[PDB]
RNA sequence: GAUGUCGGCUCGUCGCAUCCUGGGGCUGAAGAAGGUCCCAAGGGUUGGGCUGUUCGCCCAUUAAAGCGGCACGCGAGCUGGGUUCAGAACGUCGUGAGACAGUUCGGUCUCUAUCCGCUACGGGCGCAGGAGAAUUGAGGGGAGUUGCUCCUAGUACGAGAGGACCGGAGUGAACGGACCGCUGGUCUCCCUGCUGUCGUACCAACGGCACAUGCAGGGUAGCUAUGUCCGGAACGGAUAACCGCUGAAAGCAUCUAAGCGGGAAGCCAGCCCCAAGAUGAGUUCUCCCACUGAGGUAAGACUCCCGGAAGACCACCGGGUUAAGAGGCCAGGCGUGCACGCAUAGCAAUGUGUUCAGCGGACUGGUGCUCAUCAGUCGAGGUCUUGACC
RNA sequence: AUUCCUUGUCGGGUAAGUUCCGACCUGCACGAAAGGCGUAACGAUCUGGGCGCUGUCUCAACGAGGGACUCGGUGAAAUU
RNA sequence: AAGGAACUUUGCAAUCUCACCCCGUAACUUCGGAAGAAGGGGUCCCCACGCUUCGCGUGGGGCGCAGUGAAUAGGCCCAG
């Protein structure tokens, strides 16, 4: 349900009582409300929520126009979220309660043309007993005459990275609001000042 | 860490002195005795993990000789364990103890400091032949 | 990925015999043309290289004359050209790109002080 | 991918802070700390470790030593961060006269 | 050889193919000094300006 | 006028006559452990000794270490151990040249992908105006394993010993996704040490070559598993074997013909990702608009430049002087670990002081010192019919 | 190196050995100049075991350089 | 990193070893040899004294992780 927007700041060391807990600090910058998706007004119920502010001298006419229907401020980044709902903006703090779990996604570090090896883990070959197939090259593809054809949705090299990623049931360790700052045991994907998105537990145990 | 065909130093008068590893278990002691293992996998033997191994070279007069199939506890890996208050510890070699199927030492003592996720893993009376447990 | 900090065009010795010979050539004529490349790649280490020579002492020649092994230039830099950007925060290097050229069609640049 | 206006490191300072804590001078030469060894139920142990510190990793909550200790003619190095809360004090025992920031050499 | 084709390929496939091989035309500025056209973020390889004159005629 | 042979390695996917987990009936099933059959292919199905082996036996484990198919899958993917080339030898048949139910040592496995197929990524056009951005989801993929312990409870059960289903909690293995705070690896010139030789006239201090780092020690960012974080599920609907309710034909009986219920790791949905070229091309917010006789233009974008935790090229993101984008510069962090020079001590090699020194790639900020100047190209005036509304 | 039956039987080494070593014997089909048996030394020979060491493996990572990729210049081939 | 032949038809490949001095060196043997078996130690700089000259020996002292400081440089053994 619930959810915000932030940058991954950085991971760094945090005890609490008396264990070493990794942690990963964000920042979920007061996000304002842009639009009210309205099933009865659209088709589904939603709200639009911007973060990271921006020059109005760089924000397109339309937008521009866009944001003064809730007349806040030009935003750079828009996203909706579900059965979220309230009233104001949004800021982590009555949101995030520490000790909550929380489903934190972001776009993941992207790694090119990766190989298989890297890829999909793969395996490939014998560095010694004589070769031209070392490191990777992978095996066959196929069979025989039999659908002389490789398989939809297959292993083989591609574009590593650059995905979006969503990682489920982190532990709110620490909230500071005003800093607008958050902890979350564990790491997160993405590079840092990535944007994530931290929502609310969805199925969790 | 620890795996199969890996040669370790005895920490204990049981009389070998050697042993190289045939199989790491799955320590499962506890209730009884030592339980069946929590699978047939697990590809390193951690510390206070309970492996199968052969007798390599032993003493002449001992309890145990070379050639013997037995089961030991693993007291100290050269890889590092970190502990939950961020602390780390390693030792220059690796040792093990080796033991019976009730868990217990077949020596009767323990030579140099054991590692002490040996007292987390209830080996009670290893830590108890032990000199230091760091 | 591939998230590193250089250039390289050859090896290790390479880069450096390079930046070297450039940054002697660049402070001795005051001017040079060169692959718009080679000259981004050079100006950060001969901004650095004045940034050094610009302390005076002994010891900053001494560096100096680590990469510059031409006497009269180690003296030009150090006497003359430092003193003069005395007064200036950082770096009067700049490049103008020329066009392209017909031997291998590579767009050449001047870069100067 | 977001690009806001802010200093990072600050940032991570501010939340670092309160999990860092300052030791005593030591490079080189030996030590001793003094640890707090409560993970055996209810008792409360202390142990001493003294050593020869060999690493002056890190900053900040990161930041940690490794000191080298024979115990029962065995190696034995442990690694301690210098805000580890099973930590208490930590004492020089003596200063040390050596080239280099490691000693990675004192194990053969 | 293992790279081997198997049947010659037809005037259409094999310009088809090369539908994408159309030079860009280099966008040209007109010199507010000498008034001839040169290259953007250059030197007017004419007169020799770039604010001022950079470049011996 | 050629369909390359065994085994392995690599990479998969499918059948169900199911090795393990799941649900059942029956028992010579007390309990616990089993036997047998029926339903059920979601996932899993370990490492080693010998042998070319496929098999098979053995060591040590495991819930389990299933059986087959795909040209006994896979050599324009690898190997070349086995086997039908040329050498040699033994046994052996033959007078011989030679031969094989034999055994043995040795013996070249061919850099470029046209088309289809597959993984990644762009260009065009379409989606009845030209544009910026936010999206529903038809559909499609991924994922799917499991032990041990504790509680229930030493209860049900049983002469005893032994010892539960159900339910509720903890912790592992292997696997996968991310991540770089920790532990470590690497870090091709970031710092130091060392040797021989050559040079900067010599001394001192340095540079080069000894690798495509001379050698050694250490090491930031980045990248990285052996490190760490998280995951598999709960709920729900419809079912399989199977188990029941009401209940006729056999005015008894009966899960069955009408009707209904319960019930599997399976199916569908749920979870993560893609997804409007879903050519039936979807929805919402906002902007510029009613020129001119194909072209000036608006909104808007491109080219160009400077860069980037984006990247083969493209593409994607940021900035482009109303500027903090990069470099430089400043400060700081971090790495190295005490510079040159001078002074002192010693016959000297060295030591000590100045000196928490000096040097410095990637890190964190600040600052208009440098370059992003100037300028060009492209880009709407929105078909028709029917219906409704003022 | 003659072995078929056969991975023969026992022992040695190994946690586990079809090959290797030592014996025995039923030598399918050993045998004294197509020499029998043994032998120090020798061997880029063939076989088995051990020590040390290691990316050969568990299991891969990081780094470098030469190509692969881009631009300009020159521009083939088998095949069909 | 940890492990160290688990790889595999086979340690294939690639490591370890590596010069010169000193100590020391098995079975077996045709007494020549096995042998450089194996194994261990040394190795730089300065000063003084000594000697047979480029050096070397002895003693004392100094520096580094390391002193054939870079290059050239055997891995060894048992058995058939
Ligand atoms: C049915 O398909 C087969 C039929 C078979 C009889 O023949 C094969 O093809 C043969 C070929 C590939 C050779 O394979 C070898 C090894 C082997 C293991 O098989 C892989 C077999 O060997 C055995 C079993 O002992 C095999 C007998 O022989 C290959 C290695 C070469 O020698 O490549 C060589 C070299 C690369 C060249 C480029 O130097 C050239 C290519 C090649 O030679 C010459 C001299 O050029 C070429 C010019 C030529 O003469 C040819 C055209 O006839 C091809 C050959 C006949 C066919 C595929
Ligand atoms: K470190
Ligand atoms: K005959
Ligand atoms: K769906
Ligand atoms: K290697
Ligand atoms: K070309
Ligand atoms: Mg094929
Ligand atoms: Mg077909
Ligand atoms: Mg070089
Ligand atoms: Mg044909
Ligand atoms: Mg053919
Ligand atoms: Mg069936
Ligand atoms: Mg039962
Ligand atoms: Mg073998
Ligand atoms: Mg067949
Ligand atoms: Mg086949
Ligand atoms: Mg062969
Ligand atoms: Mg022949
Ligand atoms: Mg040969
Ligand atoms: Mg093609
Ligand atoms: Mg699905
Ligand atoms: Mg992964
Ligand atoms: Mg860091
Ligand atoms: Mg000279
Ligand atoms: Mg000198
Ligand atoms: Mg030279
Ligand atoms: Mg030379
Ligand atoms: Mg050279
Ligand atoms: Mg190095
Ligand atoms: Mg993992
Ligand atoms: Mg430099
Ligand atoms: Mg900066
Ligand atoms: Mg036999
Ligand atoms: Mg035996
Ligand atoms: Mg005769
Ligand atoms: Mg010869
Ligand atoms: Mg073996
Ligand atoms: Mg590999
Ligand atoms: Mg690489
Ligand atoms: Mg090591
Ligand atoms: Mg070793
Ligand atoms: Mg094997
Ligand atoms: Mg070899
Ligand atoms: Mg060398
Ligand atoms: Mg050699
Ligand atoms: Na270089
Ligand atoms: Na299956
Ligand atoms: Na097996
Ligand atoms: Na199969
Ligand atoms: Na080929
Ligand atoms: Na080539
Ligand atoms: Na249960
Ligand atoms: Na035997």
């Amino acid at each position: 349900m619930k959810g915000i927007l932030g940058t991954k700041i950085g991971m760094t060391q945090i005890w609490k009582n008396d264990r070493a807990i990794p942690v990963t600090v964000v920042l979920a910058g007061p996000c304002p409300i842009v639009q009210r998706k309205t099933a009865q007004t659209d088709g589904y119920e939603a709200v639009q929520i911007g973060y990271a502010p921006k020059a109005e001298r760089k924000v397109n006419k339309p937008m521009q126009g866009h944001f003064a229907k809730a007349g806040v401020a030009p935003t750079r980044i828009l996203r909706e979220f579900r059965g979220f709902a309230p009233d104001g903006d949004s800021v982590n703090v009555d949101i995030f309660a520490e000790g909550e779990k929380i489903d934190a996604t972001g776009t993941s570090k992207g790694k090119g043309t990766q190989g298989v090896m890297k890829r999909w883990n793969f395996a490939g070959g014998p560095a010694s007993h004589g070769s031209k197939k070392w490191h990777r090259r992978p095996g066959s593809i196929g069979q025989r005459k039999t659908p002389g054809r490789v398989y939809k949705g297959k292993r083989m090299a591609g574009h590593m990275g650059m995905e979006r990623v969503t990682v489920q049931n982190l532990e709110v360790v620490e909230i500071r609001a005003g800093e607008n700052l958050i902890l979350v045991k564990g790491a997160i994907p993405g590079a840092n000042g990535g944007l994530v998105v931290l929502r609310s537990a969805a199925k969790a145990s | 860490m620890i795996m199969p065909q890996s040669r370790l130093d005895v920490a204990d008068n049981s009389g070998a002195r050697e042993i190289m590893c045939i199989r790491v278990l799955n320590s499962g002691i506890g209730g009884k005795g030592l339980t069946t293992g929590g699978g047939g996998n697990k590809r390193y033997a951690h510390v206070g993990d309970i492996i199968v191994a052969s007798v390599k070279d032993a003493a002449p007069r001992g309890a145990v000789k070379a050639g013997d199939v037995v089961k030991a506890v693993v007291v100290r890996t050269s890889h590092a364990i970190k502990r939950a208050d961020g602390s780390t510890i390693r030792f220059d070699r690796n040792a093990a103890v080796i033991i019976n199927n009730q868990g217990e030492p077949r020596g009767t003592r323990v030579f140099g400091p054991v590692a002490r996720e040996l007292r987390d893993r209830r080996f009670m009376k290893i830590v108890s032949l032990a000199p230091e447990v760091l | 990925h591939g998230k590193a900090g250089r250039k390289l065009n050859r090896n290790s010795s390479a880069r450096v015999a390079l930046a070297r010979a450039q940054a002697t050539a660049l402070l001795r004529e005051g001017r040079i043309q060169t692959t718009l490349t080679k000259a981004k790649e050079l100006r950060p280490f001969v901004e650095q290289l004045i940034t050094t020579a610009k302390g005076g002492d002994l010891h900053s020649r001494r560096l100096v004359a680590q990469d510059i092994h031409d006497k009269d230039v180690v003296r030009k830099v150090m006497d003359e050209v430092a003193p003069k950007y005395a007064e200036r925060p950082g770096g009067y290097t700049r490049i103008l790109r020329v066009g392209t050229r017909r031997g291998d069609g590579v767009t050449m640049a001047l870069i100067e002080l | 991918q977001t690009h806001i206006k802010i200093n990072r490191g600050e940032l991570l300072r501010g939340i670092e802070q309160d999990h860092t804590r300052q030791l005593p001078d030591f490079r080189p030469g030996d030590t001793v700390r003094v640890d707090t060894k409560v993970r055996e139920g209810n008792r409360t142990r202390s142990q001493a470790f003294e050593g020869v510190v060999i690493a002056i990793n890190g900053s900040g909550s990161r930041k940690s030593f490794t000191v080298r200790k024979i115990s029962f003619g065995e190696g034995v190095e442990r690694v301690f961060p210098f805000a580890s809360p099973l930590v208490n004090q930590v004492t020089i025992v003596e200063r040390g006269k050596v080239r280099r920031a490691k000693l990675y050499y004192l194990r053969e | 050889k293992h790279p081997v084709p198997k049947k010659k390929t037809s005037k259409s496939k094999r310009d088809m193919r090369r539908s994408h091989h159309a030079l860009t035309a280099p966008n040209l500025t007109e010199c507010p000094q000498c008034h001839g056209k040169k290259l953007s973020h250059h030197i007017c390889p004419n007169c020799g300006y770039y604010d001022g004159r950079q470049v011996l005629a």
